[PDB]
């Protein structure tokens, strides 16, 4: 609260300066720590000032006049660091009515490529720098992967849902300045396994907890064993879930062996103890008819005769003085043994049944990271996890689309304009573009700077879907082919009647087998309408989109069938089913830290391209090729927010290229 | 620094299970095996043993002797030193027995007798002769 929650609300330390920040005001960071605190106080305040009004512009003089003294004495570092959080997108951005209209004559020209939540937010963060923006999308609607089905109430995001937290989120700002049903997510997941009969409690929180304490495993394995490279290549983190559920499965055998082993050294102290007490009896019964014979011969006897039956009688009575210790020691054996017999350890680690559950479990992953655990790197799959926001995830009610939507306002933005060459070179840029319906018409675009929005699965695509000239240079390409980009899809099932629990917004399936976890492995029901919704994650995913809407529809039905009965389930009215990797603008869903990747490969996707000079001798030129999107921010990939927070990085760092950076001095 | 608890993971372990494709299969079976091999012995002792009860059926109480309560004397008659004489010859110096064996002296008395008796029973003659066994 306060100043300081403003810093934390953008992401930023309230009491020291970022390297961004070292960037723009070096005299700050290496002057004497009390102006750092002034400074870091105007930021912080600024900051605020913003975020509690969020739907109009903050110029500089609003600024000036609410900040006090003696932090608005220097108006200079005010005007500096206001113009740094404006060029930034940390203030002023977003969808604001602002004061000061835009300058009618624009300077520089900028194509934006793909009109995705970074192509707007970059589009209209430039156009409000007094830019001359455009951007060319292929499809013939805004938002990209922000898609939202919509058929008279019936309303379903086939791609991103869930806005993780406000804690720090610029979706937070966004959210105030567009009106967004957002509603909250209830944790709370009933299993279902194959029969269609819900997993106890007992069940599932013993699973989750083993689930849990199974990638606590894997992160043990990665840093303080160093399990990263096997044979030559980077460790998968499904290869080392193997790993750790085999050493788990391992240690429940060694104990059992153990076990026994304690029984066996047991029964051999009895068998070796009851030879001694058998041997012992025969030596008493010999002893017995001795000391009978012996007094058989009737007194009166001579003393070497009397001698021998007191001989023999004491003699008896010590070996049944021994024979009686050694039963006492048979008592204490047989206890012992009759202990270990039922103390016995854990039968298996765990059952088909209760691994067929496990499986839903790395179905969530699968789907969390939209791919198979063997390629997420182990080291760095979860490398994003420091930064999560806090608070609960949400929804979006009335779509998530209603976003890009509202960001395209003003913008101008080429619908069914494929881009197929980027040519950049160090006078400037021209783009090719087709249109999407005849691909015989054909666009040229020249401008100063291309920023390219493509997904990472196109820029993937080989043959390439668009061609850059000159080639990217391979320190770009490679960490392309390096980085992944995964898959998962949704089916949309709208019915008249809500059958199901209203109270629980999302309820999984277990699937039969593991090599299936992730067929329609989880359900959302999220809207006011009736819908419910069905993911396919893990390898699930890409085999799915060769199998027809109908046949995958059925065995959603079936499903729905089995964990409500045959009767309630009715004919759905309207059945849509995403094919990510299919589609040709996204060819996957999002980025995810493959094996061998690494959060650096985010760092090189970012850097821009500068071309080499035209004439040889000339003076090493300006960049010229941009590159946003969520496979660019190495902190926040995969996510609406951050693919946002991209575009904002980009229009900043080619406002200052081309703009200039007046807050340096 | 260390593990969850319960999770097993040896450095040692790891490598064993990472060493080939198969290997992971191989020690999980290798002790599948080895478990089996227990559990069969384990039976056979169990029968071994079992054999050995049935022997020792009836205890011992058939071959068992009442307990003579006598109270200990001081006096020792020409008898009693005559038992005792015996009793050194066949025992050598097991103190108890000896005072067993008269069951009315004590094994102090027994033990002082010795030196008591001693030129005049020849002890050290008769136990050179136990040792001698
Ligand atoms: C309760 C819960 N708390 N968080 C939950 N969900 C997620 O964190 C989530 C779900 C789907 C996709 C992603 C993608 C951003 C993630 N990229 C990878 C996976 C983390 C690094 C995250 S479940």
């Amino acid at each position: 609260s306060g100043v300081e929650g403003a810093a934390f609300q953008s992401r930023l330390p309230h009491d020291r300066m970022t390297s961004q920040e070292a960037a723009c005001f070096p005299d700050i960071i290496s002057g004497p720590q009390q102006t750092q605190k002034v400074f870091l106080f105007i930021r912080n305040r600024t900051l605020q000032l913003w975020l509690d009004n969020p739907k109009i512009q903050l110029t500089f003089e609003a600024t000036l006049q609410q900040l006090e003294a003696p932090y608005n004495s220097d108006t200079v570092l005010v005007h500096r660091v206001h113009s740094y959080l404006e060029r930034h997108g940390l203030i002023n951005f977003g969808i604001y009515k602002r004061i000061k209209p835009l300058p009618t004559k624009k300077t520089g020209k900028v194509i934006i490529i793909g009109s995705g939540v970074s192509g707007l937010a970059a589009a209209r963060q430039l156009q409000s720098f007094g830019m001359d923006v455009t951007l060319l999308e292929a499809r013939d609607r805004v938002g990209g992967r922000v898609a939202t089905f919509r058929k008279g109430n019936y309303v379903a995001d086939l791609g991103a849902m869930v806005v993780t937290g406000l804690g720090g989120n610029p979706m937070a700002v966004v959210s105030k300045q567009v009106n967004m049903e957002l509603a909250k997510i209830k944790q709370k997941c009933p299993l279902y396994e194959a029969n269609g009969q819900a997993v106890p409690k007992e069940k599932d929180e013993m699973v989750e907890q083993e689930f849990n304490r199974l990638l606590e495993a894997t992160s043990y394995l990665s840093h303080q064993l160093d399990f990263n490279v096997l044979n030559n290549k980077p460790v998968s983190l499904g290869q080392a879930l193997e790993v750790v559920i085999q050493l788990q499965e391992k240690h429940v055998k060694d104990e059992q062996i153990e076990h026994w082993k304690k029984i066996v050294k047991t029964q051999e102290e009895l068998k070796e103890l009851l030879n001694k007490m058998v041997n012992l009896k025969e030596k008493i019964k010999e002893l017995h008819q001795q000391y009978k014979e012996a007094s058989e011969v009737k007194p009166p006897r001579d003393i070497t005769a009397e001698f021998l039956v007191k001989s023999k009688h004491r003699d008896l009575t010590a070996l049944c003085k021994e024979y009686d210790e050694l039963a006492e020691t048979q008592g204490k054996l047989e206890e012992k043994l009759q202990e270990l017999e039922a103390n016995p350890p854990s039968d298996v680690y765990l059952s088909s049944r209760d691994r067929q559950i496990l499986d839903w479990h790395f179905a969530n992953l699968e789907f969390a990271n939209a791919t198979p655990l063997s390629t997420l790197s182990l080291k760095h799959w979860d490398q994003d996890d420091d930064f999560e926001f806090t608070g609960s995830h949400l929804t979006v009610r009335n779509g998530y689309s209603c976003v890009p939507v509202a960001l395209a306002e003003g913008l101008d933005i080429k619908l069914n304009t494929a881009v197929r060459q980027v040519r950049y070179t160090a006078s400037g840029c021209e783009v090719i573009a087709v249109n999407t319906r005849s691909t015989s018409q054909t666009f040229i675009y020249k401008c100063d700077a291309v920023l390219c929005t493509l997904p990472l699965g196109v820029l993937k695509q080989q043959p390439p879907a668009v061609q850059f000239v000159p080639p990217l240079p391979e320190w770009k390409t490679s960490a392309v082919q390096r980085m992944g980009f995964g898959n998962l899809n949704k089916v949309v099932l709208c019915f008249d009647r809500v059958f199901w629990d209203p109270s629980v917004n999302l309820f999984g399936h277990v699937g039969s087998t593991t090599a299936s976890r992730g067929e329609l492995f989880l359900f959302w029901n999220l809207y006011k309408a009736p819908i419910l919704l069905a993911l396919v994650a893990g390898e699930a995913a890409g085999i799915m989109e060769n199998i027809s809407d109908d046949v995958i529809v059925g065995r959603c039905l079936a499903i729905l069938k089995g964990i409500f009965g045959s009767s309630a389930v009715p004919q759905p009215k309207e059945t849509v089913v995403s094919r990510w990797r299919a589609d040709p603008w996204a060819r996957g869903s999002y980025s995810y830290v493959a094996a061998g990747s690494s959060g650096n490969d985010y760092d090189l996707m970012a850097q821009p391209i500068t071309p080499g000079p035209s004439i040889p001798g000339a003076p090493q030129p300006i960049p010229r090729l941009f590159f946003a999107g969520e496979h660019t921010i190495r902190n926040y990939p995969a996510t609406v927010h951050g693919a946002l927070l991209s575009g904002l990085r980009e229009a900043g760092r080619i406002a200052d290229q081309f703009l200039g950076a007046m807050y340096t001095l | 620094r260390k593990p969850p608890k319960g999770m097993f993971l040896s450095q040692e372990d790891v490598e064993a299970v990472s060493a080939n494709a198969t290997a992971a299969t191989t020690v999980l079976r290798q002790l599948d095996m080895e478990l089996v091999s227990v559990k069969r012995q384990i039976q056979n002792i169990k029968q071994t043993n079992s054999a050995l009860k049935e022997k020792l059926d009836g205890g011992i109480e058939p071959y068992r002797l009442p307990e003579v309560i006598q109270k200990c004397n001081a006096r020792w008659t020409t008898e009693e030193q005559l038992l005792a004489v015996q009793a050194i010859r066949k025992y050598g110096r097991d103190f108890q027995a000896i005072s067993d064996v008269i069951g009315n002296k004590s094994v102090v008395q027994v033990k002082n007798f010795f030196v008591n008796y001693r030129r005049r029973f020849n002890i050290d003659e008769v136990l050179q002769e136990w040792e001698a066994e």
